[PDB]
């Protein structure tokens, strides 16, 4: 959690299906015809950064403005495919914030089945992120360059730091 | 409403990278200041309408949870677009300091980029003060060391130099150097970081 | 060196020098350093080389005059010329600048900012034609001066509604619409408007303009009206001249650019600012200021007549025992162009113009007190030397050339400071931005009126802000004043100056300031059996006085 | 410290700190003895060599006399002054990371100084340089972002220093980042005396540590390089007791 | 410094500085002792081995200067008890014996050894080729063994009691990294 961080501020920026537990007369002017009012139980995709504080503030039956629905990210279909072989998944495809999306969500709503699936799936992917970066040259495949477009886009900078590391090591050693 | 917003972070994302990949401060591009005040009278129409809005509620006619919802959007569409702002701002702030604590904090116009005008008028206020405040810090008490030199760990007491622009001669102590186009020196190393650093020498 | 200076031996000064110099502060001590540090430490020989704070002191000194002049890496024989400095740091400031030693800036619509070029003399050879400018100036002059006016109309604060380019008026009928651009006659002899982006034609049947305006040919209009796709007249309902803005709004948005750069100058490199001593000089204008007065005649004093010369000795005669400081004389001074003569029985016309100025020089011979204290200053006239020899006393290239030295041998040598400029001139002032110009306007503006189908102060409230709000000293297209295709820049009113010396021989006398700036009108020399001339107070004051 | 045993303990000491600054997440105190020393040490030593340098120089050109022999001459001041550049390269990368460390954690240690609670004060912790450095830098920046931005804000949130809402704008260290350490043992020569360390099989003098979160304890044994949170080891390090790397 | 996040870790250069700042043993070819002349007098090293050392005895310098006057023709450097082949074969042995212990060696492993290859060349007596060749063998085995106990990485903590300094450096930001972030995470869930 940091304010001035590039990566938390776009990872914000994503949006979640939530829908309207309560009705309010005159809103969704920002969205469609000031005039007409939105009626109760609307569903609609509101970015994060006010989605999570909409479905706190209560307002006021002190029940909260919106409710948030469980987003397609988080399926039973994702964690089977996470479960059963993360290595070769292309997480990459699902979403490019997934795991500080992930972060955010678990704390929002305390899950322990998440935590234990989600920190033995980054553990996997680390050995095989390791294995590429300690690989150097001296006629290249394509297994490397199909993983490396796999990546979450917060593994890309552990990734780089690795390589940059071997690198100034092996140019020290060989003068 | 602030989608508008991410456009511009995404676009720092993408200068940052320009600083991971060359590893080297040089050519900070142009500002986007255009983005910044099409924000800023979007934000001048929210806060008159926030105003607007409590005016009424304040005369009788108007929902307390309609003024209440409102107020809450309005406020955080401001949260985020100062967010936006500020999250720009710093890096750029950051990087400026870090390519004028290297230089001797004496901008080198003479000889990173030229112009220097893709920076903002205040940017360049900012980058004249830290450049005080460099110059100031070494004139206290750590007069008889250099902050702004090497911090290669001194490796080797005589190296080659080999010369790389033109020049008349130049004194040392205890001696002199001429700056003869294209030769050789076989000199101490801590007598040429100075010029090295300046682009005149090399061949380390 | 001192009283009793000792030479000194440069292997053992050079370490005090050295540490100084390439340690704490600067960088790549040259041998013209360490040998002008050998004579000025033979200027410090007082217990020297066991005296450490007044030497140390100097060189700090030294470095803190040295390092604010561009980079500095290497110290030249310029050395000798900051220890000058040195020890003199132990009216000016005030300079008078022409049209053909202006500063080039081009405009960039794309980066929204000023953009420094190099001028042709200092990097080219200029020894056989470096004057001429090139083919592709005509076409980027009038891009640049719509360009900044498109600027300066979308910075006002009204308009943040939006105006549309030409082109983008094909697809669309029958709706309101808001532009603005060149206004010119077509080939076939219709009212239009040019844009970068293309052209329209205009319907004036039931136009309705803003009073307060001259609305000639080649000035920037806004205009409101209906598109119509029937045929291609644009109905104009509405016409506007562009507001203004003041000089320090203007300034901001450049912060305070060094265009009539005096205390400093931007070139190619790098560019340079300043507000720091803007003040500083402010206070000491404030003070001294009804000392340092500047005195302006009337127009067309044609030296060659009797009672112009009786006059003019007698304006001398009241001005010799308080000479003022500075001195404008504007206007001909030959009442006939000089051209050339078919008959050499008779003489010469330009023997004739050389001898009417060799009297001028006889009669300061009898004001020493003025040719002593006053500078004074010469603008062409219309029908003077070189314009007439073209021209025959018609209108003619506004940047135009000063007076030729040949013609001139004499006023130089007798009097001690003497500028001829160019028609328009610009000085500069320690805070104070003036500019003079000597030409024909209320006639030129009566004449050529548009005509819409439908107490002589206000005449003159038009043409002030008429001529302030084009910021264009010649709103005229290239058929009624050809331009030098380079200099157009001078005649440019970006940051309006802060007086303006405008003389109209068809205008009455008149003292207005309008949107920060005051224009004053001179008229002639003469008039009805009487002479005059007036002053101007650089507290903001005016003053007018007749002697017959 | 309080008296030197050698100027060899200072460098080792100074070398130390260095080390423990470069990986240490948070503002480490200010050693001032240790850098008063060093720097009357450094102008003595650069006194003594420009003399005798000078002395040699003015011998040489006053006559041409004899040369300096060249054995025992040119290797000694060579040696004095190879070390006197490294010791000060050693100085300005200590000086230089402090510098970028107060750069970051600028606002946390202004709000945390002005508290009258907290028994630390930014007195210790920072030189007057960079006191002067700190508030200078603060006023510039805010200075800078107030014209920028702040001043088209709304009365509600042009403060800088916010904790209220949805995210706050400060930054604290982060005390739980793994760091690589090697336990020392205690600094004196019996390493035996201190009523920390306990034993286990075969000996193995060792110290228990707690983490609350995970309810554990942890046994640090002499010799072995562990891989553990900051937090919970920051006394052991403020007592010398290990050693980062 | 930060330049671009070097204030986190050790670049390799302040490696091989922080290893040459070690005392060695030396063989001095020429002799400067007083006559019973200029005096060292440093000031982070004791002058009395420098001002009292005879031709043809052993001795103990910081590296560097030993270095320095490898480089004149005052030095002969004497190798460690390591650098030689009937030591390198058994300390092989017990790598190869002991599959789950690094062997006992100490920080400045393979520093020392990069730095008397590039220099002292010919004081060996040796042929480098051998002593190299060895030498990487070592490299490789420490390599799978490190890469095998990579695989188990707790949350809590982790010990790795016989790792020098250059393999510590290199690995140091990626196990960081992935530690933190697996902290981050279960205490987000609780």
């Amino acid at each position: 959690m940091g304010y001035y961080d590039i990566d938390d501020v776009l990872a914000d920026g994503t949006e979640f299906p939530c829908k309207f537990q309560y009705d309010i007369p005159g809103l969704g002017y920002l969205e469609n015809n000031p005039g007409r009012p939105i009626t109760k139980n609307t569903k609609l995709s509101l970015p994060l950064w006010l989605a999570r504080i909409l479905a706190i503030v209560g307002g006021d039956e002190p029940v909260p403005f919106v409710e948030l629905l469980p987003p397609d990210m988080f399926s039973t279909k994702v964690m089977n495919a996470i479960k059963t072989d993360p290595v070769a998944l292309d997480l990459h495809s699902i979403n490019s914030h997934f795991f500080s999306l992930a972060i955010k969500w678990i704390m929002l709503f305390s899950e322990k089945e998440l935590a234990n699936v989600v920190s033995e799936l980054l553990l996997q992917r680390a050995q095989e992120l390791n294995h590429h970066a300690s690989s150097l040259s001296i006629n290249t495949n394509i297994a490397t360059s199909t993983f490396l477009l796999k990546l979450e886009e917060m593994e890309k900078e552990i990734y780089k730091k690795s390589h940059e590391s071997y690198k100034d090591t092996k140019r020290w050693m060989f003068k | 409403y602030g989608d508008l917003g991410n456009k511009l972070v995404l676009e720092a994302k993408r200068t940052k990278q320009l600083y991971a990949r060359s590893n080297q401060d040089v050519n900070l591009p142009m500002y986007h200041e255009d983005i910044i005040r099409n924000i800023l009278k979007e934000v001048s129409n929210l806060r008159k309408n926030t105003e607007y809005l409590k005016e009424q509620q304040q005369l009788g006619m108007l929902d307390d949870k309609v003024a209440k919802c409102q107020y809450f959007v309005t406020l955080l569409c401001m949260e985020r677009n100062k967010r936006c702002l500020l999250a720009y701002q710093r890096l750029r702030t950051d990087i400026l300091d870090s390519m004028a604590w290297n230089n001797n904090g004496l901008d080198l116009m003479s000889s990173s980029q030229q112009d220097t005008n893709n920076l903002s008028h205040q940017e360049q206020e900012y980058l004249k003060e830290y450049c005080d405040l460099i110059t100031d810090l070494k004139s206290g008490d750590l007069v008889d060391i250099d902050l702004s030199g090497s911090l290669v760990p001194p490796s080797d007491v005589f190296i080659d130099v080999r010369v790389l622009k033109d020049a008349g001669e130049i004194q040392t102590e205890y001696g002199v150097f001429n700056l003869i186009k294209d030769s050789q020196f076989f000199v101490r190393q801590s007598d040429v970081e100075r010029l090295i650093q300046q682009g005149y020498l090399q061949k380390i | 060196g001192n009283v009793l200076p000792v030479k000194i031996q440069p292997p053992l000064l050079r370490p005090l020098a050295y540490r100084v110099l390439s340690r704490k502060y600067g960088l790549s001590i040259k041998s013209d350093g360490l040998s002008a540090l050998a004579e000025f430490v033979g200027t410090n020989i007082g217990a020297n080389w066991r005296q450490g704070p007044a030497t140390i002191k100097f060189l700090e000194q030294f470095a803190a005059v040295w390092k604010q002049q561009e980079r500095g890496l290497f110290i030249d024989q310029s050395g000798v010329k900051e220890v000058i400095q040195e020890m003199k740091e132990r009216r000016d400031y005030f300079k008078v600048i022409n049209a053909s030693q202006q500063q080039r800036f081009s405009y960039n619509p794309h980066k929204m900012q000023f953009i420094f070029v190099p001028n042709k003399k200092q990097n080219g050879l200029g020894g056989i034609a470096g004057f001429l400018p090139d083919i592709e100036d005509k076409v980027q002059m009038f891009l640049t001066r719509y360009y900044l006016t498109n600027d300066r109309v979308m910075r006002n604060e009204n308009f943040q509604m939006s105006i549309t380019p030409i082109k983008n008026l094909l697809g669309r009928d029958a709706q309101n619409f808001l532009l603005l651009g060149l206004l010119n006659k077509n080939f076939k002899g219709n009212w239009s408007l040019e844009d970068p982006s293309g052209s329209v034609e205009i319907d004036i049947s039931q136009t309705i303009p803003t009073q307060g305006h001259y609305y000639v040919p080649g000035c920037m209009v806004l205009v409101e009206g209906i598109y119509y796709s029937v045929g291609n007249k644009f109905h104009v309902t509405s016409m506007t001249l562009p507001p203004g803005e003041r000089r320090e709004i203007t300034l901001e948005t450049i912060g305070n650019l060094d265009l009539l750069g005096i205390h400093g100058i931007s070139n190619n490199n790098f560019i340079a600012r300043l507000d720091k001593d803007l003040k500083i000089r402010l206070h000491l204008l404030e003070k001294e200021l009804t000392d340092h007065k500047f005195v302006i005649l009337g127009a067309n004093l044609f030296l060659d007549d009797l009672k112009i010369m009786t006059a003019l000795s007698k304006i001398l005669q009241k001005l010799n025992d308080d000479p003022p400081t500075l001195l404008i004389w504007q206007g001909s001074f030959t009442s006939v162009p000089v051209f050339a003569s078919m008959s050499s029985r008779n003489i010469s016309s330009s023997t004739q113009f050389k001898n009417n100025f060799d009297a001028l020089a006889t009669l300061l011979s009898r004001f020493d007190n003025l040719t002593e204290n006053t500078t004074m200053i010469f603008i062409p006239g219309p029908n003077d030397l070189w314009g007439s020899m073209v021209s025959l006393g018609a209108s003619g290239t506004l940047p135009q050339d000063p007076i030729p030295s040949a013609f001139t041998k004499k006023i130089n040598k007798v009097c001690k400071n003497v500028v001829w400029s160019s028609n328009p001139t610009r000085i500069a002032y320690l805070s104070q931005e003036i500019v003079i110009f000597r030409d024909d306007l209320s006639g030129r503006f009566k004449r050529h009126r548009l005509e819409f189908p439908f107490q002589k102060v206000q005449e003159t409230r038009k043409l002030v802000k008429t001529i302030l709000d084009q910021g264009h000293l010649s709103p005229f297209l290239d058929s009624l004043r050809p331009i030098s295709w380079d200099l157009d820049h001078t005649l440019t009113l970006c940051p309006i100056p802060s007086t303006m010396v405008l003389c109209d021989t068809t205008s009455a006398q008149f003292d207005l300031t309008y949107n920060g700036c005051k224009v004053i009108n001179p008229g002639s020399f003469i008039h009805n059996r009487r002479a005059r001339y007036m002053e101007y107070v650089p507290s903001s004051k005016k003053t007018i006085q007749e002697e017959i | 410290t309080q008296i030197y045993v050698s100027p060899q303990q200072d460098f080792s000491d100074l070398m130390k700190s260095w080390k423990n600054e470069r990986c240490s997440p948070e503002l480490l105190p200010y050693p001032h003895q240790l850098m008063k020393r060093l720097l009357n040490r450094i102008s003595m030593q650069s006194q003594l060599i420009e003399n005798i340098s000078m002395g040699f120089l003015d011998m040489q050109n006053a006559s041409n006399a004899n040369p300096p022999m060249p054995n025992e001459s040119k290797l000694p001041l060579l040696c004095m002054e190879t070390e006197l550049e490294r010791l000060k390269f050693v100085i300005r990368s200590y000086i230089r990371c402090r510098l970028s460390k107060i750069d970051k954690f600028s606002l946390y240690l202004r709000q945390l100084n002005e508290d009258e609670n907290s028994l630390i004060s930014l007195t210790d912790l920072l030189s007057k340089d960079e006191i002067k450095y700190h508030d200078t830098h603060s006023l510039i920046w805010l200075k800078l972002v107030n014209d920028s931005i702040l001043k088209y804000m709304p009365e509600e949130l042009q403060a800088i220093n916010d904790t209220e809402g949805s995210v706050n704008m400060i930054d604290e260290p982060d005390w739980n980042k793994f760091v690589f350490i090697h336990v020392n043992g205690p600094p004196d020569g019996k390493w035996n005396e201190d009523p920390l360390l306990q034993e286990n099989e075969f000996g193995k003098p060792c110290y228990t540590v707690t983490i609350p979160d995970l309810k554990e304890e942890v046994e640090l044994t002499i010799g072995s390089i562990y891989v553990m949170r900051y937090e919970v080891i920051r006394d052991l390090l403020r007592d010398d007791k290990v050693a980062l790397i | 410094s930060l330049p671009a996040h070097l204030q986190q870790t050790f670049s390799p250069e302040e490696i091989q500085f922080i290893v040459e700042n070690e005392p060695i043993k030396i063989f001095p070819r020429i002799t400067t002792r007083q006559k019973i002349h200029t005096r060292w007098q440093l000031i982070t090293t004791d002058d009395k081995a420098l001002n009292n050392m005879v031709a043809m005895r052993s001795t103990e310098v910081v590296l560097w200067i030993a270095l320095l006057l490898k480089q004149q023709s005052k030095c002969s450097i004497v190798a460690p008890q390591w650098l030689t082949t009937k030591e390198l074969d058994r300390k092989i042995q017990y790598e190869k014996t002991h599959p789950d212990r690094f062997s006992e060696l100490p920080w400045n492993w393979l520093v020392l050894a990069r730095i008397l290859f590039n220099k002292a060349k010919d004081d060996f007596h040796d042929p480098i080729h051998e002593l190299r060749g060895k030498i990487q063998d070592l490299r490789e085995i420490r390599q799978i063994k490190v890469l095998k106990g990579l695989k188990y990485l707790n949350e809590s903590h982790l010990q790795l009691d016989n790792l020098s300094l250059l393999e510590i450096n290199e690995l140091r930001p990626f196990i960081t990294e992935i530690m933190d972030k697996l902290r981050e995470i279960h205490t987000a869930s609780l």
